């Protein structure tokens, strides 16, 4: 506690845009938060971006219209933004700044948390074990997630990532061969899909394990910035305080970008590569990297940022700097929705590096490496036959040939779509697996081990 | 029919194989070139900036 | 008679050379005479400018070069051209510019050679290729042209 | 009448490029104007800028060489640049800044306008509908041109622009089932075309409805920002007044661009794209909108600018620009010079806004729209074949596609090609359509319906 | 002389990157050394770049790190950066900033020279008409060395370019059927590096001719962009003061472009390519046109400016700005080295702007001009031939085509590879061309007047 009365200055050197630059300010500091007065009794919120001596340049939240020079009030809290946090506010909405927007009271804090927070020291950390299985197959088969990585969806516009992102918050859990928790948080998003992730949270029953941070397109473009970080600083203090296992989904990176870019220009700075800050890359590693275990404690963090791909080039800065600190990617695609298959994920372009860790006896079934290997290759090469296919014809296909066709036209039909409601757990995903396995004769299966086909491969 | 098979055979390989490698040797190398000058002369504008 | 400022001397030189040898082409022109000057370089004109107006913290254009480049070459080359001469004597005179351009790369897409294309009527445009196989002169005839065909039908 | 003395300063800041700076100036007035009396007695002219108390920058518009910062004395005038216009304007030649250089006396100021234009009540504004019949197949058959349009002739440098421009200005008239007056403003023009215009209007007998403004190549530079000003500001007169129509030729916005820019980069503006100033929208929009009819009037103007686009591209924000603004182009090409083709008209990237309704039953043909549109499709068409025969060879395309290269070939010598003194008519352009069209059999002029072709197809 | 004693300051205004800028200076000199002294005793030197009032803003070779703004002692020496020169100098290896560094004295001055130089009066200036024998038939025969002429090798990173200009220094002679004085400046470059070139010129014997400059990789930038002006300096001396013949072969010129370079970042100059000054061409021509005879004197400088291509592209401004101020280039490439030919000599991109002086009657033989030149035809084609044939097959080719490849074979293994120690005449060379020109029957020899193949060719 600081236990010192507040000053509030109405000396207002002049406006600026966004900014308010005020005068004769006493010792003020950097990301010092204020309360703006207005004279209609309006007030607004802050925050200092560069104090130089008594001239304290403070950019508001909300807009500046109405600001004069005259009567104008700041009220300096003395101190910056740290966020309230609890076990309680699972199971409540905010908005960006921290605010309830589901009727409820304002959280009762256990703790303040700087939302800037700290690196986690590299001498505890936790290289990622066991599975998070998410109940969507194309993605717990194929590429799971470990329960520690990070691993984004890139998607372009237009694509179902909003639909997805939803259907993984309803879904997913741990394997079950009580103690986990959802972080979700939207940057930018529009009125018409806030209300469908509120709504869809809230009658499916899963709202009890969500914490949803709604940051709209038409909010205060700052407060954007803080909202991934204030949904971190809960999935830290659930996490690491209070040993629990913490999901935190991070959806339209690409809308953060936009909103850091204006931050930037608010400090006048001269724009980097494609126009974006300097510090672009260090800045996505501070909320990408603030996730994984810790020595000595049951807890931990995986992170599933979702990331829009301008104008669907992979080369882009966003997609580019986010995966050049990331652990392989999901990479939902176009060609699949088109088709009208849900989910539209190619598994070809996707990777999970830490796989080979997240799956396994005594952390999902004994086979599921061989399973995943084998499917791989069966659709890589299904592909490859329906290419050749479209150039001889069905005529000049051998059997081997047609039994590739066979299991790509069931593997789309079957293992990849899915539904937005069916919940398919990671044996039933590699059940389904099988199913499709069983086409071919054990002899073509030249990736899975003999002593595996024997215990899985009948009946 | 075998020999005249192997004709019309013959002719679509070497005439197919023809159309390979000029897309391998001339068209596809003359694209990359094309979007590797695009890239250098896109960050030549950027700088000005 | 020669004009020598040579690349290795100064650079604000430059800009008197290629002035100082068309002030001289017109004086023979006004004596009756038919010039035919040639500057070879141009680009190293347009160069003294960059480096000048740099020096002189001014707000570039087009990679760098000043946003009057296109005025200095346009009012350069409209000195040229056949014409009567002052003078009671009824004297008939021309002057010619035969200019080089060192665009980089061999790349005509700088503010010096555009320029230059929009000004002048004949292009006798150069292909690096044709030189490595010393065809000389390396001359392009697909991108060339001449405007002045038609007045010399006759 | 303003019947008060004006000031003359000699208090000069100091002189940076084409700008000259005077302090302890008295209620400077923006957009004002200021005589300059140089030190050996050499009298000009400049425009305020801007104004800031006792300061004021002047765009000088003959140049600045020659000026001191101790001597010269700088007339205010107290005014708006007005400029004299009168009704016997035409067959006359007026310099870029509009005086004489024909050795005729100074125009008689009939009235003053000002310059800067008088702003059209949308309101009152009168759609154009009258076709002009240019004679040139690619603009009467395909992009016609309407009388009051704006269609401005985009060309690279070492086109036949001045050629075309020419051959519409003397063979310009109505579809028929009494002319034009010609203001024509030479921007950064050489002697060479200075000389190929005044010639051909002399040579057809047109220079009594014909007034010039010549600022040439080797004239100032800044005083060309206001020769397209003064341009149109006598054409304004000359139809809204005088109840003439109006032919407006601008022979370069790129030379006018171009001085803006100067002038733009000598006051240390912020560009935008390629160094240019961001307001080029603005300064574009207030010259090429100076166009159309008006109610109560029964005189127009008509823009056909010309744009000579940097690197043959059409992405340069002159032309970016411009295309936003104005309604269509004609855009000349320089695949179709090389190939001996005049009129090097290429009919794909180039529209006419006004063309839906400017034409058809009333105005020229009943199946005027038709036949463009046909004659477009297969044209596009034929240029894909000409791009695939490019790669897979002329004995891989099918027996369509033949039918297209052989329209293309046809289209391009018999239809575009017409020579620079032969004028065409509306009714002769589409039979000549109809002799391209009637290459293919009916089934494939599916942009035409059943009884269009019925009616002239079998003609 | 300078007899007034120097002034010492200690009023050092600020650093901003490697400029330390210093306040109240009595009458600054433009382009004057100044030393500095930092509180730990280091001792350091830089040059005045820019003069304003009272103000200097001083480049420090050495670095501005440790630089105080308190305790900092400079000194102005009252001149330019005039450095000692004497014959003796051969022999002797300097660093980059002209100190010894073989534990030998300081030099013991003849004179001391303006580093900056002059340009040398045009009107005395005597044309090269005197070839050097370089031993390699790639360079002897179709791209001849003249004394006095500026020929960089253009290179690439791994190719052996300092074997052959190794390989230049022992075996290059005249073709008058001679000690060359070297001046090696290894600029940017590593110890082993250094150490090859100095121990050949021992090896060779003739290191008591040799003087070297090292500025070597872990050596300050800055010295980097005075190196080459050192070496250049005094080749000056020797030859056109002392009428020696010198040569001199500036090592890897990128590591110069670089060096300049990141002054011009730090100066924030106007950039042209890849962020190069748009100066640079002005600078490298001050360093490559201290070359050539002067009439009058026996002396002459030949400059050998090998440059390293980033990325082989030859567009790049180091080699494109070279290209245009050098009288050709030798260039070598990877397509031959990865063939394990030696020298990698690539004749097809490079020429020799005096060979058409410096061969044929009264230089070599009459026939050089006329074998050069149809040899460049004859592999141009041969290396189409293989552009075509990669694609259409032997099959495809006919008994003109086969030829050209039949030479391109024997060219590339007979003509142009020789090994490190094979040095061959300039006579040897052109038999060697007539063996290559004798594979084609007189009527393909188009290059050749039959004024000449009727007396070689049926030898």
């Amino acid at each position: 506690y600081l236990s010192q009365p507040r000053l509030t200055y109405k000396t207002v050197s002049g406006v600026n845009g966004p900014l308010v630059i005020l005068d004769h300010v006493k010792f003020p500091r950097y990301a010092e938060i204020v309360h703006l007065t207005l004279p209609d009794g309006t007030k607004r919120s802050g925050q200092v971006l560069e104090v130089s001596g008594s001239k304290a340049v403070v950019q508001v939240f909300e807009g500046t219209s109405g600001i004069d020079a005259k009567k104008t009030s700041c009220e300096f809290t003395g101190d910056i933004l740290r966020t309230p946090v609890s076990e309680d506010m699972l199971g409540r909405v905010f908005n960006g700044s921290g605010k309830p927007i589901d009727r409820g009271p304002v959280v009762l804090a256990e703790d303040f948390l700087d939302i800037m927070g700290q690196p986690i020291n590299p001498q505890c950390r936790i290289y990622p074990e066991e599975m998070i299985q998410t109940g969507i197959s194309a993605i717990d088969g194929m590429n799971s997630i470990a329960r520690g990585q990070k691993i984004p969806i890139f998607s372009a516009a237009g694509l179902p990532h909003n639909e997805i992102a939803a259907q993984i918050c309803r879904q997913a859990g741990l394997v079950k061969k009580e103690n986990f928790a959802i972080v979700f948080a939207a940057m930018g998003v529009n009125m018409e899909t806030a209300r469908f992730f509120k709504s869809d949270f809230e009658e499916n029953g899963s709202m009890d394990n969500v914490c949803l941070f709604l940051n709209l397109a038409n909010d205060p473009t700052i407060e954007r910035i803080i909202t991934p970080r204030l949904a971190l600083t809960t999935a830290e203090f659930l996490a690491y305080q209070c040993e629990k296992h913490v999901l935190v989904i991070l959806t339209d990176m690409s809308s953060y970008a936009e909103a850091l870019r204006e931050v930037s220009a608010a400090r006048e700075e001269v724009p980097g590569r494609r126009g974006f800050p300097g510090y672009m890359y260090t800045d996505l590693a501070t909320i990408y990297e603030r996730a994984g275990r810790v020595e000595g404690r049951n807890g931990s963090i995986t992170q599933i940022p979702i990331l829009t791909m301008p104008n669907d080039d992979i080369t882009h800065p966003i997609p580019d700097l986010t995966g050049y600190i990331t652990e392989g990617q999901i990479y939902v695609d176009r060609q699949l929705h088109n088709r009208q298959i849900y989910p539209p994920i190619n598994v070809l372009p996707s990777l999970s590096r830490l796989m080979k860790s997240a799956i396994g006896e005594g952390m999902t079934r004994k086979d599921h490496a061989d399973v995943s290997n084998q499917l791989y290759a069966c659709y890589a090469i299904g592909k490859d036959v329906q290419a050749m296919k479209a150039v001889v014809g069905e005529e000049a296909l051998t059997s081997d040939d047609l039994l590739y066709l066979e299991f790509l036209q069931k593997f789309e039909k079957n293992f990849i779509t899915q539904g937005p409601y069916e919940n398919r757990t990671v044996y039933e995903t590699l059940d389904i697996g099988w199913q499709l396995l069983r086409i071919f004769p054990k002899e073509m299966l030249k990736r899975i081990p003999q002593s595996t086909l024997s215990e899985f491969y009948p009946r | 029919s075998l020999q005249t098979s192997f004709v019309t055979l013959d002719e679509a390989i070497k005439i197919t194989n023809r159309r390979v490698n000029a897309i391998e040797h001339v068209i596809i190398p003359r694209i990359e070139r094309t979007l590797a000058y695009i890239i250098t002369e896109l960050d030549e504008r950027e700088r000005e900036e | 008679a020669l004009v020598a400022n040579t690349s290795n001397m100064p650079v604000a030189a430059r800009e008197a050379s290629i002035y100082t040898g068309i002030t001289l082409s017109e004086y023979f022109r006004d004596m009756g005479y038919h010039v035919s000057m040639m500057a070879d370089s141009t680009s190293r004109w347009a160069e003294a400018l960059r480096e000048i107006s740099g020096r002189l913290a001014e707000m570039p254009a087009d990679s760098g070069y000043p946003a009057y480049l296109g005025a200095r070459l346009a009012s350069f080359y409209e000195r040229a051209g056949r014409v009567k001469c002052l003078g009671n004597p009824e004297r008939e005179g021309s002057v010619s510019i035969v200019g080089a351009v060192s665009p980089p790369g061999g790349d005509f897409s700088d503010p010096v050679t555009s320029a230059t294309l929009g000004i002048v009527q004949v292009f006798w445009g150069l292909d690096k290729k044709l030189a490595q196989r010393k065809h000389f002169p390396s001359v392009n005839w697909l991108i060339s042209y001449s405007k002045y065909m038609r007045a010399l039908d006759e």
